[PDB]
């Protein structure tokens, strides 16, 4: 790994960024609202009679079991849009309220149904707002509304004209029904949402969860918070989620990161051995996964710590250093240097009676390369 | 009569927990040191975006409120009251009484005179008080209860309003209403404009301070 | 970018290796700051100490030689400087040198000077009593070594009643020092903070786009996101290689004054303190280094009149190393930083000329 | 960026904190010019005749 | 249609800003060490002899 | 629609090129600092004694 980072096949001696140390999380629990009516829609998708279009109607859907499997798949809708989220997801998640809008429109007027249109229906009569979050159904009804001699009970705002629907009318001319589903999330504790299935709950292990829409990756802990009939979660500045509240018990629980840092390759240089040691950065040398060492800068594997000092070869840090001395490795507080008294006295002297010339070499960069690169032909 | 409040009328803008972090929010909020009327023992008063509402006595003369556009029938309007019994809010087409109230036999109620169409329904010295704000068809009410060491006189002091109740109606409001129990054997109205405040939470969770940022230069 | 989803690191792949890039360049400046350190510290082989019976004249360096009942045996001064100044992806890498051998490096720099002088910076430590190293001070600026020697007991007085002071100033500064932790923290909760803005997209979590939205639209929601935390995270990479370069230089007027003020004696204005240099000495702080600079300041000055030479027999005559002065009746030579008088013979005076050329002859 | 418009600053609040630190950053350098001419020329104690 | 565009036009405006002030930032460490040696200059040659 | 593909590319390649020029202004200004400090090592240790 340390090879193909540095795109080499001899790596020298020295420390080397390599990538990224991470625990994997086991189990996937589901915590969710206990299990009773599965929302009866078989009401505002199977009325005896809809209402107008420039009066629509509006049901506000609330805490519930909903399926909407049994609308995605029941074939028989013409029209089946979702844009702020994509079908089969909705079986999944979870919102606050959910509204059902109503009404029956002309067969060609079903795509001014949708945010950002415009013409007489959506200009005045049902306006969706520009980032709609719901999905728009539509189904025919030629035979139920229309009825000969002209059904003139079906008005829109243009001020009132009427659809005069009869049964021999082209297709784009017979009647559509329409049921527009918002689901909107205000700032509440939960609400309806897709019944999985919710398992047990574990603590102490990375893991991979979802509270009730909440989802994410970590170990879940008992809390001390002091949290509020009004404060479930508790995030982080930052804005991370850091806490929760289990739907079921009501008890609050901490989220913590699963562990994970760096991973450093120490090598002498493979031009004179081909080991190696390892250094997990910051991380507690008991959940890494002989020589297992720890240091204020992590776990080192694969390197003797011994008691002498020399002087620094390979830095690992806080004072560590480490070398390939003792035919293996090792690691070591580096020296400072030898230590020295001097004679001190209030009547001595030291005076030279020799010297050497000596001869030391500086070296200092002047300039560099002078390069030009033509914007445009780049 | 006219009263200045000094640092009242905040309270919790969502649930989410959260600790020491002086954390920046804009909102509707009752400005610090404000023009909050003075009632005393009442009538139609405007609602145009949410109401502080205080409130002090031991006896309870203060009986809930009425809300709405005409506060009549043509068109719907809420009713929250109490009896000695227990709170009953309440949504159809009223009647109400132009000057609505409740006796004190202890025999009452001369509130409205119509009850039709009904389309929610629920039932069950001092210092007392409400936030009420109407957005996106939910009406929320936030609410605080402290004691006074006072009898009938708008303190001074810091005291956050934690939300209390929330109500998916759609109903429209413009005007609303106070109810009193009357003598047969105070109280004051600000309102809220968008501000941006910035509130310090203690370790447990709850805002002990807070700085209105246009007050002065300072703040 | 991503943490930890392969959605978005399928899309980031896209991008080339901007990455890789801004992790050299954080590499590149995470090692000179240790070099930085080794070369303002590590500026002596050995490492001295000092005699276990300390007279040095009269001086006292007990408040800034090291006190091995303290923390991490530092001295008493350069404790009341320590003691006045977990994410996502983030992480803070240990310096080198830890504070224990910083502090280790500047006592031993502390006892070459104050038993060599400056001998031990240029070979062996030859070790000389602490009152004729000042002698050779004086000299360097120019006062004569009698002048210490006579005064020796004010003049070690006068110290320790200032090295006292500094202590008091301190224990009552340190805002440089201070600044550069404030940017350096002002800026990583910047970069934390913008971890949690749309840049035009539906929300700011990814389990939000990934969890209401298919795998095949979702691509347009995720690179508004991988734009904006690029920009953010190559806008960060950009100001710390501006901050580090500031950084540099100040280690390297560091690293020079630790050689010219430490373990020597400085005759440039204003390098080495305000007055004239004497000596130095150096004090480890947090992220940097404190010097304390003694130096000689003239005081309590008198008017006499002067005159450039002195004519006798027919000859014009010129100080040796000083100033001709009059007390009003009588014509002496001084050295010209401190006042002491002597008569003017042939032995502190030279010839040349006639008495006729010089404007300002006085005929004594 | 927006200049007058309003459509543009609700889209342009969308970006985080970077006029925050745009500004900063000016604010800096605009206070070292001052410090720069204090350096050199303010290197008196009294104003010699 | 027009948040499209506008988001377009801050683009740039932003990218634009953010050249202008690097490089004063780059040109301001250089003016620096400018006074810096002059800082230096006026110590060391018009308040002594060097 | 060859439009649309090709302001992608131009987008990364300006953004490419920009942080060139940027690392190449922060590394010039540390060579000049080399090049001043050579030349007082010139005047001052090889037309002098220091
Ligand atoms: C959902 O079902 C669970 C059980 O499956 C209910 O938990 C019970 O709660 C009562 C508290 O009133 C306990 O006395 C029972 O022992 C619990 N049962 C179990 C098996 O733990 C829970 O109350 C149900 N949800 C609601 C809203 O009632
Ligand atoms: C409305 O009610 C009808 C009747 O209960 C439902 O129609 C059923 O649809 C399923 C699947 O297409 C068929 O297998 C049944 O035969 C239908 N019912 C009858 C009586 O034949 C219809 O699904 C309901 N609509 C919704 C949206 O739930
Ligand atoms: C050097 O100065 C220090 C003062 O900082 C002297 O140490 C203190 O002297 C006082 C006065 O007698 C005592 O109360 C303290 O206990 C001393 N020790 C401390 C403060 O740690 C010290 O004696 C002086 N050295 C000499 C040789 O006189
Ligand atoms: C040196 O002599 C001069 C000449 O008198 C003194 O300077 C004068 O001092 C008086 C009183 O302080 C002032 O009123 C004059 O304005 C000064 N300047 C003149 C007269 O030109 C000076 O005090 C003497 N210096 C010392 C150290 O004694
Ligand atoms: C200038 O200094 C001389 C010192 O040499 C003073 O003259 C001597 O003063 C002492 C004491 O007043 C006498 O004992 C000597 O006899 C004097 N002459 C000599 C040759 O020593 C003189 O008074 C001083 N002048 C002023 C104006 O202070
Ligand atoms: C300094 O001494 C010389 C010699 O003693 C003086 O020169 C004499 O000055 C007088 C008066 O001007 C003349 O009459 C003599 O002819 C000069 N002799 C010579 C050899 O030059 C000189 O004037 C004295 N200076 C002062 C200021 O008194
Ligand atoms: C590298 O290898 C060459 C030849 O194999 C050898 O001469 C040289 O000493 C080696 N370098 C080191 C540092 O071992
Ligand atoms: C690692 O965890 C063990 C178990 O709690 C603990 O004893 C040890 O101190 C931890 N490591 C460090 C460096 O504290
Ligand atoms: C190093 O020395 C210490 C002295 O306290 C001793 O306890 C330890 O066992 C020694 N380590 C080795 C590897 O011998
Ligand atoms: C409140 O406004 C009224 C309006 O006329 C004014 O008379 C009164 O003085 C104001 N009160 C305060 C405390 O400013
Ligand atoms: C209190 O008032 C409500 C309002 O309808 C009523 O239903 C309730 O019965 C009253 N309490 C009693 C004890 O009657
Ligand atoms: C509301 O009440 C009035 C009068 O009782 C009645 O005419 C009307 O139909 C009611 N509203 C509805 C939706 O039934
Ligand atoms: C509230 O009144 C306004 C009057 O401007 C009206 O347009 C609006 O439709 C009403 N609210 C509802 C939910 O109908
Ligand atoms: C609440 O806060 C107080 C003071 O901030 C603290 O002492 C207490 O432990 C906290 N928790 C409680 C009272 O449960
Ligand atoms: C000094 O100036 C005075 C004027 O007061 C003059 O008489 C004298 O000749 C001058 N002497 C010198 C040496 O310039």
């Amino acid at each position: 790994e340390t090879k193909c980072t540095l795109k080499s096949f001899t790596v020298e001696k020295g420390i080397y960024q390599t990538s990224n140390f991470r625990v994997q999380p086991t189990e996937s629990i589901v915590r969710f609202p206990n299990i009773t009516n599965l929302c009866p829609f078989g009401e505002v998708f199977n009325a005896t009679r809809f209402a107008s279009v420039y009066a629509w109607n509006r049901k506000r859907i609330s805490n519930c079991v909903a399926d909407y499997s049994v609308l995605y798949n029941s074939a028989s809708f013409s029209t089946f849009k979702c844009y702020g989220v994509s079908p089969t997801k909705l079986n999944d998640l979870c919102f606050t309220n959910v509204y059902a809008d109503s009404f029956v429109i002309r067969g060609d007027e079903v795509r001014q149904i949708a945010p950002g249109q415009t013409g007489k229906i959506a200009d005045y009569n049902y306006k969706l707002p520009d980032d709609f979050t719901g999905c728009v159904i539509a189904w025919n009804s030629n035979n139920l509304d229309s009825k000969v001699g002209g059904n003139y009970n079906y008005l829109y705002r243009l001020p009132l004209q009427s659809y005069g629907f009869q049964p021999t009318n082209g297709v784009g001319y017979q009647p559509y029904r329409v049921v527009v589903l918002s689901f909107e999330l205000l700032h509440a504790p939960a609400t309806v949402c897709g019944p999985k299935k919710s398992t047990n709950l574990v603590k102490n292990k990375c893991v991979n969860f979802n509270f009730n829409g909440l989802t994410g990756t970590g170990v879940l802990t008992e809390s001390n918070k002091k949290f509020l009939p009004f404060q479930q979660f508790g995030r982080d500045i930052a804005d991370t989620t850091d806490a929760v509240r289990d739907p079921q018990t009501l008890e609050i629980l901490d989220i913590t990161p699963c562990s994970f840092g760096g991973v450093s390759v120490i090598t002498p240089g493979t031009n004179t051995s081909n080991q190696v040691a390892v250094l997990y950065q910051d991380v507690n040398c008991t959940e890494v996964p002989s020589n297992v060492f720890q240091t204020r800068a992590g776990c080192l594997i694969g390197a003797e710590h011994v008691n002498n000092s020399y002087e620094c070869d390979i830095p690992i840090g806080a004072g560590i250093c480490a070398s390939y001395q003792t035919q293996s490795i090792i690691a070591y507080t580096m020296s400072l240097g030898a230590e020295n008294s001097v004679a001190y006295s209030n009547n001595s002297i030291a005076i030279p009676t020799n010297f050497t010339i000596s001869v030391t070499t500086e070296i200092l960069p002047v300039s560099m390369t002078k390069t030009s690169v033509d914007c445009t032909m780049y | 009569a006219y009263t200045n409040s000094f640092t009242r009328g905040v309270y919790y803008p969502d649930k989410v927990f959260r600790s020491s972090v002086l954390h920046s929010t804009q909102d509707l909020f009752l400005p610090f040191f404000s023009n909050v009327t003075w009632f005393h023992a009442n009538p139609v008063l405007p609602f145009n975006d949410g109401v502080y509402f205080a409130s002090t006595e031991k006896s309870n003369i203060i009986r809930g409120w009425i809300f709405g556009t005409t506060l009549d029938s043509k068109t719907q309007s809420l009713l929250i009251v109490n009896n000695a019994t227990n709170v009953v809010i309440k949504v159809c087409e009223f009647q109400f009484c132009n000057d609505p109230f409740l006796g004190v036999m202890e025999s009452e109620f001369r509130v409205y005179s119509s009850a039709n169409n009904c389309t929610f329904e629920y039932v069950s010295k001092n210092l007392r008080e409400f936030v009420f704000k109407n957005i996106d068809g939910y009406f929320k009410i936030y609410s605080k209860h402290t004691p006074i060491n006072l009898v009938r006189d708008l303190p001074q002091g810091f005291s956050a309003l934690e939300p209390l109740v929330d109500l998916p109606i759609g109903i429209n409001i413009t005007r609303f209403q106070t109810l009193l129990a009357l003598h047969r054997s105070a109280y004051y109205v600000g309102y809220l404009q968008p501000r941006t405040f910035l509130l310090k939470y203690n370790e447990n969770g709850t805002i002990t301070d807070a700085v209105d940022c246009a007050l002065d230069p300072l703040s | 970018i991503c943490g930890d989803s392969t959605e978005c690191s399928n899309l980031l792949l896209q991008y080339g290796s901007f990455c890789t890039q801004l992790n050299r360049a954080l590499t590149g400046i995470a090692v000179e700051q240790d070099k930085n350190t080794q070369e303002v510290f590590a500026q002596v082989k050995q490492i001295y100490k000092t005699p276990p019976i300390k007279d040095f004249g009269g001086f006292n360096f007990s408040q800034i030689l090291p006190d091995p009942s303290k923390p991490s045996k530092r001295s008493f001064i350069e404790d009341l400087l320590f003691n006045k100044v977990k994410f996502n992806g983030l992480t803070v890498l240990p310096p080198l040198l830890t504070d224990e051998m910083i502090a280790q490096y500047t006592s031993a720099l502390l006892a070459g000077t104050i038993t060599s002088g400056w001998t031990f910076g240029a070979g062996a430590a030859l070790q000389i009593p602490f009152a004729m190293q000042m002698a050779y001070r004086f000299n360097g600026i120019g006062v004569t070594q009698n002048v210490l020697y006579e005064n020796q007991k004010l003049i070690a007085n006068q110290f320790n009643s200032a090295i006292g002071k500094i202590q008091d100033s301190l224990s009552s500064a340190l805002g440089k020092l201070q600044d550069v932790v404030n940017q350096n923290a002002q800026a990583l909760n910047t970069l934390v903070k913008q971890l949690s803005s749309n840049f035009g997209a539906i929300s700011s979590v990814l389990n939000d786009i990934l969890s209401r939205l298919d795998p095949p639209e979702a691509e347009v929601q995720i690179d508004r996101l991988i734009t904006g935390r690029l920009q953010s995270l190559q806008t960060y990479v950009t100001q710390q290689l501006i901050r580090a370069a500031e950084i540099r230089a100040s280690a390297n007027l560091a690293a020079t004054k630790m050689s010219e003020c430490v373990l020597g004696q400085s005759k440039r204005v204003d390098f080495c303190g305000k007055g004239y240099h004497l000596m130095s000495f150096p004090q480890s702080a947090p992220h940097g280094v404190v010097f304390l600079h003694v130096t000689y300041v003239p005081a309590q000055e008198k008017n006499f009149t002067t005159a450039p030479a002195i004519c006798h027999d027919g000859k014009a005559h010129f100080p040796r190393e000083g100033v001709f002065v009059s007390n009003g009746t009588h014509w002496f030579v001084t050295q010209r930083n401190f006042y002491e008088p002597q008569i003017i013979t042939t032995d502190n005076t030279f010839v040349s000329g006639n008495c006729d050329v010089v404007i300002g002859i006085v005929n004594n």
